[PDB]
DNA sequence: AAAAATAAAAATGCAT
DNA sequence: ATGCATTTTTATTTTT
């Protein structure tokens, strides 16, 4: 005999989206801080 | 003996654990192939992509 | 062990949104100058 | 093996906002200076 | 008339 | 899961 198993794999990457969201967040916080002086 | 596991974060691996199952998926020196996981790959690919799209549309 | 794979990689084109919000910031600051100066 | 890339859309209203706010800027410049007359 | 040698059918085991 | 190779039992042909 031989252990001729078969695999199928489903996987995803979020870390780029994570950083894109951080970039948008801090841009809106920039708007927040200038609106506070206005 | 078809099973799956969460083998990593955002990673699920399906596995046919029966030893001879490759010989059935691919055929042999004596047998025609009777592919059974490939036809499901063609299905679950579409569902996975369209559901991930629907998470962001 | 043959392995079939499906990969999904997730994107957002925030480079437009950044420019929009920065344009808004720079536009608002003109008001502050007009008020104080 | 196969990969797909999946896109979110992120967007803003700022084109109207500029026009509106600049009109208000001009209002302040105008009445502020006229008030000195 | 007994029974050694043989091909065909059934059961156990391994092979992809 | 599907199949092939080896061993065992059997009915028939042949020799003694």
């Amino acid at each position: 005999m031989t252990e001729y198993k078969i695999k199928a794999t489903i996987e995803a990457s979020v870390a780029k989206f994570k950083r894109q969201i951080d970039s948008a967040v801090k841009s809106v916080q920039r708007f927040k801080r200038v609106a506070d002086q206005t | 003996n078809i099973r799956y596991k969460k083998t990593g974060d955002l990673q699920y691996t399906i596995t046919s654990h029966a030893a001879y199952s490759g010989f059935l998926e691919f055929g042999t020196r004596y047998m025609e192939a009777e592919p059974f996981m490939w036809p499901v790959y063609e299905v679950i690919r579409k569902s996975t992509v369209e559901e991930l799209k629907a998470l962001f549309e």
